């Protein structure tokens, strides 16, 4: 090597390089810094309006986690009356 | 059910190793002092910015004609004189043996109690950190390795590649 | 560790890291000179 | 010995003159104990007069092979991998000519390296892996780098089992002495649990990646690493996910099925190396029986049963000692894994079991002369350590009065027979092939035995050939074609390349070298069965057993007393051998190019590598030179400054180390002596000799260096010969 | 001297039955059922989708089961024994306070020895249940008959 003017004038610099807003990653799923969505509450199926559906809804999806457990209809076997067809 | 193998010079490994490693202090403490930002700048104009080079390897020759000399003063009058033949005392050799040196020669000897004895106390000191620089120096020249490796972009040689996510080299800390 | 007057032993073929290597290094000066056939000097 | 114990040193015995007979290697100087040592390195007679160890070494020092066999296979999967060629030629079969090896361009080096097929330089292959390979149910350079380093994980590990054994304190007796169970487990689980495992992973993965890819592509267009897991959904293009059967049994219905297998017998028309769609079947149609089998059973019970008048009374009690031999219960496997080799050997070229082979001539024929010389190689040895048995392995002589004591009762008598038998032979077996010389060179095939003129007339056809390339119409179910497509009747259209196989006739010219391999099978044996009989005792030297099989020769008198022994009976046995299938071999290629592989192209009007040249013209063993020595060869003598041209250049050396063999195999003993002093002499004028008094060959190892050579001379000259006569043209 | 390892008839089931008990918490899923709501499957197939999952990711995973597997082998050498453990402190009479001693179970000793009211109305059984936890979950992670399903049912 052999050096003119000045490792440098600026030093090192933009390579990394994050500051105001460190953000990419911490943030992007910047959809869901705060996975915020719907109602608060409450009637059905929220998943509004994007996201959407409810696509088999009450405890399914949601599960997800949907919530809460409900009287019902508590999934197991037989029903859903297997609406197909 | 256990090796044969205290190599008798099991005695004398243990001398290129303070070679070795406190010669690893060398390297290790004047690089990370280096001097981040010394205020700074490292430019060496001086005998190296006009007089066709400096040196490389007349380098060398001059550089390790020193090395020369005292590396080789160093083993072969570390100590044994006596210093030929015939029958065994066995390092390989001792075939200076019982006698060190000289009888009644010349002052051979350092030292009051006839023999060498750089006195009783001292364990302490180079016992610890200094078989240190032989461990020490096993990680941070484990991180030689570590500090460098993956040719900075500036080449991928046999195109494996193999993945990719991001660069290496060194400067210290890591993301994580 | 190693003075004056013959040493350590070493094994039965001792010539197959003798073979093999040293003589190896000779096809290491049969590619420095990739050829021969007769030689120019130093 | 000590050094000095028992008990009470572990200082090691590194240093101090000798070990191996008790006199031994004396102080006293020598040379002759440094074959020694090498040579009987293995042996007991001494280590020690207990059996005990022995077979705690020998379950060790066994492992390192199967490691071994295991460091070897991954340099050869890497290898078959990163130096590639079979990404390349799998694309592109038919095409490519395949490699693994590559040279580095040192010195001459690089002419070796000759252009192969998916665009590179390199020397080529006939050891036909890129074939087992077509299996890989998902392709892919780098993977083979799995499966190499899976092949050095068993290894360190399946070679610390050998540290974990004699080094480490090993069982003992009852653990082999008692034999009771051990075939039950071997061929139950793994003869069955592989053939079975291997069945799962033979239509789960295999069958399905070259049943669409035997069309086109380029893989990764296909086969994924996982893909083929609970998604039997792909599984669905080669037959239905059970739809309603529920583990085989019946009350099932097929108005249109019958599971995968749905048997073949022929040959792929795009792919002719046998179909797979059975392959499987078959396998697991093994497994079963070993799954079923491997439960006898615990041992004498069955063998301590049959007897009769003339029979074997000893059969009864055919050896308490076959749980205390070794020699014996090794002998015994060599003749069977020996002769259950070269029967390989033919199911392979009348039959291929991998994609691609047969229109590959050259990689799969090396194989049949390689799987050859081993179903050859393997048996005089099956013969060798019988005598090693028959002379000594047993303490005393408790063993007594039985189907040996039988045999051997007769002995100047199963050997006064099979002798002229080969007589009759050899007169029948060969001067047959001499009249033709002598009458054609005379010169008048009225009268020779030709395939033409000693009545036998344009047909060889009807007798059990005709009767298997038809018998698709017995108990037989069928499925197109036979079993092996050589046999008479039916079908032509194998292959859009080159060839593969065909009807393959016979008559003369196939009816009289069948009959020298009698001949020559059964001289070689004569010498064997004579030699292993007659081990320990005879009316030549009764004293005869007294040190061990080998011994030199007895000594100049009784006439000769010279070759006796069973080392050397097992010197002259290998010594026919190598032509028993050096001449099987000659066979083989004269045949499968004279007729067979040759070529398709419109209205398929075939072309051999040979228009029928065999016909009229082996039947005169100059034909042999004529037609094949002198005629194929000139590939051998043509292939300088080429890319193989290794062959023609080992041809001369090997066809060198051959015509050296005589040297050792020809010559005297005291004479290198009488020289070797010489010598010994002007070494001690300069004073540069004495230590170590040299001296000249153990009469036998002299024979050891015999032997040994003429066949690592006399062999590779072929094999040589060979590779140089399908690469190139055929 | 060389470190040891005795081979005796059953080493390899004093080893192998600790290695199982350790494997009956490693259990886990339903050992600590709150464990996973879905944690389980490491990360479908469909499967449940309705990754395997937002996460808790990364990398520095070799460098745990390595540097705590650094201790596994300590509770097995340092209490070999001749005791020195609480180095203390040079200085200072104050450090009667001492905490347990060797503990196995509610601590120091058993403890606070008054008892018994309610609660009310060997110890390989405190094994071999939990393997009858452990190859539960085994074909659990398989366990579907997918095309078809409980015939049973
Ligand atoms: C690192 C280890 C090690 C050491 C220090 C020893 C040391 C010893 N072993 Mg040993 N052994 C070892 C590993 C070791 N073994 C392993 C891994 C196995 C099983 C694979 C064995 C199986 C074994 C047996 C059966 C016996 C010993 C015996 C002995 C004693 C005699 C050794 C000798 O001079 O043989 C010299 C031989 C070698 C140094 C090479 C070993 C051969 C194999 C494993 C590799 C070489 C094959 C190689 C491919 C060469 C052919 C190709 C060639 C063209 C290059 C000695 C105490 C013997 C004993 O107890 O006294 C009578 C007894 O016979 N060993
Ligand atoms: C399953 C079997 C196998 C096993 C485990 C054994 C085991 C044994 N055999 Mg044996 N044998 C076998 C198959 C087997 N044999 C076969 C197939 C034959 C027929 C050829 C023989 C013929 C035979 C004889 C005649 C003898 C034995 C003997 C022995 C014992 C001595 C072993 C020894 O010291 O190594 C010997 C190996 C060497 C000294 C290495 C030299 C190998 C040379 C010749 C190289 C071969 C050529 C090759 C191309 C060169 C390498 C390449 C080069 C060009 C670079 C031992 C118990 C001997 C005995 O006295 O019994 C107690 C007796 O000598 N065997
Ligand atoms: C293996 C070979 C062998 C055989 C089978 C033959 C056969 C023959 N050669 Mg021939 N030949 C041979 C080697 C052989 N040769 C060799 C090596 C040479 C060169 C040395 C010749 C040179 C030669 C010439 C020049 C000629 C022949 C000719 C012949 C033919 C006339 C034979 C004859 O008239 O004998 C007379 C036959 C008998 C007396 C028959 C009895 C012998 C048999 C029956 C013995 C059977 C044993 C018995 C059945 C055992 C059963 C036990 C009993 C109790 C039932 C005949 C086909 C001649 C020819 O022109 O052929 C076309 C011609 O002369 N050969
Ligand atoms: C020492 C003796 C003298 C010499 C020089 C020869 C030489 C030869 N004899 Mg010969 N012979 C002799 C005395 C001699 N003989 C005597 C007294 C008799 C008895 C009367 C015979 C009986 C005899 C017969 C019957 C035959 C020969 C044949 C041969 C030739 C083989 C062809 C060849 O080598 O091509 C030369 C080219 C090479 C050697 C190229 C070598 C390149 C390769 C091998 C690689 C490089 C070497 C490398 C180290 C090998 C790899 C090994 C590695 C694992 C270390 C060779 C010219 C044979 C022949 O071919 O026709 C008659 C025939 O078999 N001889
Ligand atoms: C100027 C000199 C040159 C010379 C003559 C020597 C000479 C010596 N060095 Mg040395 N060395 C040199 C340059 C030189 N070094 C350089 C440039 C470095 C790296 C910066 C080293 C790093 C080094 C180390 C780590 C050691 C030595 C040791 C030694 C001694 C044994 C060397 C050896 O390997 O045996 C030759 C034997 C062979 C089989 C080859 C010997 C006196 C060793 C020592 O001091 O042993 C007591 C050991 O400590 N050297
Ligand atoms: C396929 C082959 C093969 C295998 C598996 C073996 C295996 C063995 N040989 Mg052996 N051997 C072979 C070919 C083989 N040999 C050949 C070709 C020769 C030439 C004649 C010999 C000559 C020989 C002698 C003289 C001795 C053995 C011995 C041994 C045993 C000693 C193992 C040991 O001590 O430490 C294993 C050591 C290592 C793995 C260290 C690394 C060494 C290099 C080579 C790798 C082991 C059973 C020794 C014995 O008697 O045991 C039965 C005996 O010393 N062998
Ligand atoms: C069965 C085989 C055995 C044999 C005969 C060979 C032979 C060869 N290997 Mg090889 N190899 C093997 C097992 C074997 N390998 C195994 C088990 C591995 C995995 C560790 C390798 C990994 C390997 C590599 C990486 C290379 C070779 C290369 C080679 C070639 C270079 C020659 C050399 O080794 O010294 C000199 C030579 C043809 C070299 C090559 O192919 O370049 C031409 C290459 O260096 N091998
Ligand atoms: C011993 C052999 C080998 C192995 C390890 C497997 C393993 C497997 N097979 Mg399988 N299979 C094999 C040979 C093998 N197979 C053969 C030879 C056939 C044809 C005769 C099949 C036909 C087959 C079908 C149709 C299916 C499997 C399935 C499976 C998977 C779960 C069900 C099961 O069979 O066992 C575990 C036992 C239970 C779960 C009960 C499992 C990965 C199934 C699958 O995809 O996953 C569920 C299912 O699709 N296999
Ligand atoms: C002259 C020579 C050589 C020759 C040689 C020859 C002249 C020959 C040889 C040969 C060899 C061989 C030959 C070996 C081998 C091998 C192999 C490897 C084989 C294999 C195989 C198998 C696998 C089995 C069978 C078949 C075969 C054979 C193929 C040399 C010489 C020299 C000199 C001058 C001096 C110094 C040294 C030298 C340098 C050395
Ligand atoms: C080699 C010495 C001859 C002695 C045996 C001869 C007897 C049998 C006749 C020829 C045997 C070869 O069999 C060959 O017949 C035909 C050659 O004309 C070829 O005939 C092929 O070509 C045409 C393309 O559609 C059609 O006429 C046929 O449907 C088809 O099979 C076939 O590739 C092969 O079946
Ligand atoms: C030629 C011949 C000899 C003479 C053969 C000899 C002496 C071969 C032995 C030569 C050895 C192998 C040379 C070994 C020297 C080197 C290994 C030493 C130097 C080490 C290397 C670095 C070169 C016999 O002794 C003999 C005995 C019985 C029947 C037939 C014959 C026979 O035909």
């Amino acid at each position: 090597g052999v050096i003119e003017e000045y490792l440098e004038k600026s030093k090192t610099n933009k390579e990394l390089n994050d500051k105001k807003r460190l953000a990419t990653t911490g943030a992007n799923f910047a959809r869901a810094y705060t996975v915020e969505f719907g109602s608060c509450k409450f009637p059905e199926n929220f998943t509004g309006c994007q996201d959407l559906a409810k696509q088999k809804k009450v405890p399914f999806l949601s599960d997800d986690l949907d919530l809460e457990c409900e009287g019902k209809d508590k999934y197991k076997c037989g029903s859903n009356v297997f609406w197909k067809w | 059910s256990d090796p044969e193998s205290l190599r008798w010079n099991v005695q004398a490994e243990l001398v290129h190793s303070r070679w070795a490693m406190l010669g690893a202090a060398g390297i290790f403490i004047p690089e990370f002092l280096t001097k981040l930002g010394i205020l700074n700048t490292p430019s060496w104009y001086t005998a190296g910015e006009q007089e066709y080079f400096t040196d490389t390897t007349t380098l060398f020759i001059v550089e390790l004609v020193f090395i020369g000399w005292a590396e080789g003063r160093r083993w072969a009058d570390i100590l044994n004189p006596g210093c030929v033949n015939t029958d065994p005392i066995f390092p390989n050799n001792k075939l200076t043996g019982t006698d060190v040196g000289y009888p009644g020669g010349l002052w051979f000897d350092p030292l009051g109690w006839g023999s060498a004895s750089p006195q009783k106390l001292k364990e302490l000191r180079t016992k610890e950190i200094k078989n240190g620089r032989l461990a020490m120096l096993a990680v941070m020249g484990a991180w030689f390795q570590h500090i460098y490796t993956g040719t900075g972009p500036i080449d991928n040689l046999f195109a494996a590649h193999l993945a990719d996510p991001h660069a290496t080299i060194f400067a210290a800390f890591t993301p994580k | 560790m190693r003075d004056f007057k013959t040493y350590l032993s070493v094994a039965p073929v001792l010539s197959t890291l003798w073979f093999g290597s040293l003589a190896g290094l000779l096809i290491e000066i049969n590619r420095f000179f990739p050829d021969a056939l007769t030689f120019p000097f130093f | 010995l000590v050094d000095r114990d028992p008990i009470k040193t572990s200082f090691e015995q590194w240093a101090k003159p000798g070990h191996f007979s008790r006199t031994i290697a004396k102080g006293p100087d020598t040379t002759t104990w440094i074959w020694n040592l090498h040579a009987d390195a293995h042996d007991f007679d001494s280590h020690t007069s207990d059996l005990e160890e022995i077979s705690r070494k020998v379950f060790s020092a066994h492992f390192g092979q199967l490691s071994i066999i295991f460091l070897w296979l991954s340099g050869m999967y890497f290898h078959g991998a990163r130096f590639s060629n079979y990404e390349a030629w799998l694309n592109d079969p038919t095409h490519i000519g395949p490699s693994a090896q590559v040279v580095w361009p040192i010195v001459g080096q690089e002419i070796l390296n000759g252009d192969v097929g998916g665009g590179f330089r390199g020397i080529q292959i006939t050891s036909g892996f890129f074939q087992i390979w077509r299996a890989s149910g998902i392709t892919s350079e780098l993977q083979l780098y799995c499966t190499a380093i899976g092949a050095l994980v068993f290894a360190g590990l399946m070679l610390f089992a050998g540290w974990f054994h004699y080094h480490k304190a090993a069982p003992k007796l009852a653990w082999f002495q008692d034999v009771e169970s051990m075939l039950n487990h071997h061929l139950a689980g793994l003869l069955g649990l592989g053939s079975l495992s291997w069945a799962r992973h033979q239509v789960h993965v295999s069958l399905p990646i070259n049943q669409f890819l035997n069309a086109g592509v380029d893989p990764k267009e296909i086969p994924l690493p996982h893909e083929f897991i609970l998604n039997r959904d792909l599984l669905a293009q080669l037959y239905p996910s059970f739809a309603e059967g529920a583990t085989p049994f019946f009350t099932l219905n097929w108005s249109k099925y019958a599971d995968f297998l749905t048997f073949r017998g022929g040959l792929d028309p795009l792919t002719g190396g046998l179909w797979l769609t059975d392959i499987a079947h078959h396998h697991l149609a093994i497994a079963i029986l070993f799954l079923i089998a491997g439960h006898m059973y615990r041992i004498k019970d069955i063998l301590e049963a049959h007897k009769g008048p003339f029979t074997g009374q000893g059969h009864k009690g055919l050896y308490e000692i076959l749980t205390t031999s070794w020699h014996a219960q090794l002998s015994i496997n060599l003749a069977m894994l020996g002769s259950l080799t070269i029967v390989v050997a033919q199911h392979m070229y009348s039959m291929p079991p991998y994609p691609y082979l047969a229109t590959d001539y050259a990689t799969q024929l090396s194989l049949f002369t390689h799987h050859m010389w081993i179903g050859g190689f393997l048996i005089v040895g099956a013969a060798a350590h019988a005598a090693i048995f028959m002379v000594r392995d047993y303490d005393p002589t408790t063993r007594y009065n039985d189907l040996l004591d039988r045999v051997l009762r007769h002995r100047d008598a199963i050997i006064s027979h099979l002798n002229w038998v080969c007589i009759f032979l050899g007169f029948h077996s060969f001067g047959l092939y001499i009249h033709n010389d002598t009458m054609s060179a005379l010169g008048r095939p009225q009268d020779m035995f030709s395939d033409t003129a000693i009545q036998l007339q344009p047909v060889f056809a009807q007798w059990i050939q005709n009767t298997h390339a038809l018998a698709p119409g017995t108990t037989a179910p069928g499925a197109t074609a036979s079993t092996s497509l050589t046999w008479g009747g039916g079908d032509l259209v194998a292959v859009g390349n080159k060839v593969a196989l065909l009807p393959i006739p016979l008559g003369t010219a196939d009816f009289l070298v069948h009959h020298i391999h009698a001949f020559t099978i059964h001289v070689t044996v004569l010498i064997l069965l004579k030699g292993v009989l007659f081990a320990r005792s005879s009316r030549l030297i009764p004293d005869k057993a007294n040190l061990g099989f080998r011994f030199p020769c007895d000594g100049p008198g009784r006439g000769g007393t010279c070759q006796v022994s069973a080392w050397d009976h097992v010197f002259l046995g290998l010594f026919w051998m190598y032509n028993s299938i050096s001449v099987v071999i000659f066979h083989f290629s004269w045949k499968m190019q004279s007729d067979v592989w040759g070529t398709i192209n419109d209205q398929g009007v075939v072309t051999h590598i040979t228009a029928g040249n065999f016909a009229q013209s082996s039947i005169t063993i100059n034909g042999w030179l004529r037609d094949f020595l002198w005629a194929q060869a000139s590939q051998v003598i043509q292939s300088y400054g080429s890319s193989l041209s290794a062959y023609g250049l080992f041809f001369l050396g090997a066809h060198f180390v051959w015509a050296f063999s005589l040297m050792f195999l020809f010559s005297g003993r005291g004479y290198w002596q009488e020289l070797i002093e010489s010598i010994v002499w002007a070494h001690n004028k300069l004073k540069v000799a004495p230590a170590t008094q040299p001296r000249a060959l153990s009469i036998v190892q002299g024979r050891a260096v015999g032997v040994t050579h003429y066949l690592l001379g006399g062999i590779a000259t072929t094999w040589a010969f060979f590779l140089a006569r399908i690469i190139a043209v055929g | 001297s060389d470190p040891e390892g005795t081979g005796g008839f059953i080493e390899p089931k004093w080893l192998a039955y600790g290695e199982i008990i350790n494997g009956r918490y490693a259990m886990l899923g339903a050992v600590g059922a709150i464990a996973p709501e879905i944690l389980g499957k490491a990360g479908w197939f469909r499967t449940g989708f309705i990754y395997n999952y937002w996460a808790d990711s990364y990398t520095l995973f070799v460098f745990e089961m390595a540097l705590m597997g650094f201790a596994e082998h300590r509770r097995f050498q340092d209490w070999a024994k001749p005791g020195s453990m609480g180095k203390q402190y040079f200085l200072g009479l104050e450090k009667g306070l001492g905490g347990s001693g060797e503990p196995a179970y509610p601590g120091g000793p058993f403890f606070n020895p008054l008892g018994f009211g309610k609660d009310e109305k060997k110890l390989k059984e405190v094994k071999n249940g939990r393997l009858a936890m452990l190859a539960i979950l085994g074909y659990f992670v398989q366990a579907l008959v997918t095309g078809v399903g409980p015939y049973q049912n």
